[PDB]
């Protein structure tokens, strides 16, 4: 696993930031707080060594850190670095990436 | 004012320039109260907090006149 | 897996569009808006890599892109690819396919 | 996998038809369509390639087309193929054939 | 699998009948219909070929068809056969058996 | 697998006989019949041939009949045999054995 | 496995005393009766022979008859042997150990 | 495993003691008592052997004693040693390591 300011998932954690809400749109129309909820798209920024799915080794979580991923509605655990929030993850309740 | 995290900053600001702090607010309730009660007491941090005069729409039109007139801001 | 539009499922997921709902009917009737429920039969614009069945191997995903296929009522996840709308669901939960 | 009417199920999911509903007794009295219930019994028109149960190898469904089984009261799922009604379940829930 | 009047179950089914209730007593005192439950005396009429305990063969279910066994109070379905009415259940859901 | 008053169970089951319920204490005082519950003392009368906990072989059940062993308070099912009562328990939900 | 007062429990089953509950506190205020809840610590006096983890041999459990044990919350089985009150716990409900 | 103050624990799970509670802020404010939460970082204090994940060997946990970790909200169990709090957790259960 890769740490990130100095902290490092466990098992198959993925730790993540979610890209910034959108506060206005493509024309100029300024949109409020309370509306924009939570964004589904993030950055890996830590990742953990993985688990042991079959016997001998160990399987390593399929994304990589600096990576564009589409986060799921609801499995994220809050975590709070240098006041700053990050989100940690399954492996598997990550939906995808967008590659580039 | 009920949480702790929506009467902190504004302590700080006030404990970092030694000068009394005055909260007018919808009510003053939960562990934000405690914690100007204790702050006020233990190391004596100069603060008051008042209930906002005003039922309804009145109680907003106070609010925006007395931030007029001390030059200050209505949150929330 | 294959990515669509600059984005790639994970593990065993595949993302669809649905066909488009029938506006009207084939006596010249034309249908409200609200009536028209999920259209259940789609085509696969992107697959994934696939999941680990058995040891030492990956298991790809038993459609491919370009296929038409039969979506159940309940599973699929919204994802927005630049305002056109998609779903993403499952391997396993795709009912079959359309043969020609 | 056996394909009908261009449509071919997927895993060991297998599409069948029910038989008509009964409208007069052998006596001849005429029966009610409100009073008829579901058929259970059913034709195999349509079987999947099946699924994997064990390493290294697909495990084909048990039944065949054009087999006579008998369906579970739940656990089917609606097809509409050519304005035709045809119903789908899983291999392991056809509760048995009748064979001739 | 062994099939009765052209009825086979799949996999571990087992179809049996159950024993006729008990209309008197042994002196005589004659009981009422609506006062018997179901009789959890069986004996076997139709077995299965069985399911894939382990890999590369199939286990086959622990009764034959002819023997005596004590059926469990839920579990059972209804087939009707020629009019007359019968029951499956599942290998394991079988209690045990009157050996003679 | 060992019969009991021609009964054999199925797979893991062991039939029991309970210990008579107590009804003076030692000092003398009679007890109702009310007060006193279930006993979870038995001896088992009836052993199953086993069940198959891996492959290629049949794992036997941990005790014999005429084994004294302590039943738990719930997972028994009822059989009559012969007007008198008897208890059917997993062999994994037996806690434990008197040994002498 | 080690029986203990005639009694021996089967499986991966461990039996428990618990540890008198403590009635008087350092300096002489005596504690009463009903706020002594349950005692958490207990000594191991009966040990079943193991479970069957893997293929071929006995898993046998991880604490020893005499072991000074950390017992959960809830979990424990009543055993009244001789007039005395003993508790049965499985081997993985046994939080932790006291090694001197 | 490694034992601490003369409690080991047993299996997979891993003893940590929460680091203190923030008694006040970085500007000079004292926070109350009540509306401290309970504090999700800890420190490593005794470790379990671990569990069996495959055959014919153990798997050890992955923190050692000492190391800096982040507790999940829901999961520990409440140990008391030398009238001093302590938690229990599994091994799995522990979100992330703040390597140093």
């Amino acid at each position: 696993g890769q740490a990130f300011r100095k902290f490092l998932p466990l098992f198959d954690r993925v730790l993540v930031e979610r890209s910034a809400a959108e506060t206005v749109t493509k024309g100029g129309i300024m949109l409020p707080e309370k509306s924009q909820g939570k964004v589904l798209q993030a950055t890996v920024v830590a990742v953990g060594s993985g688990s042991k799915g079959k016997g001998g080794e160990i399987q390593p979580v399929s994304v990589k850190v600096g990576d564009k991923v589409l986060l799921p509605e609801y499995g994220g655990t809050k975590v709070v670095l240098d006041d700053k929030d990050y989100f940690l993850f399954r492996d598997g309740d990550i939906l995808g990436k967008y590659v580039d | 004012i009920s949480s702790i995290q929506s009467i902190v900053p504004a302590l700080e600001i006030a404990n970092a320039h030694r000068k009394p702090l005055v909260i007018i607010a919808e009510d003053v309730d939960g562990e934000a109260l405690s914690t100007l009660v204790l702050n006020r007491l233990k190391v004596g941090l100069q603060v008051v907090a008042v209930k906002a005069p005003g039922f309804g729409d009145n109680r907003k039109n106070q609010l925006k006149d007395m931030a007029i007139a001390t030059g200050g801001a209505v949150f929330g």
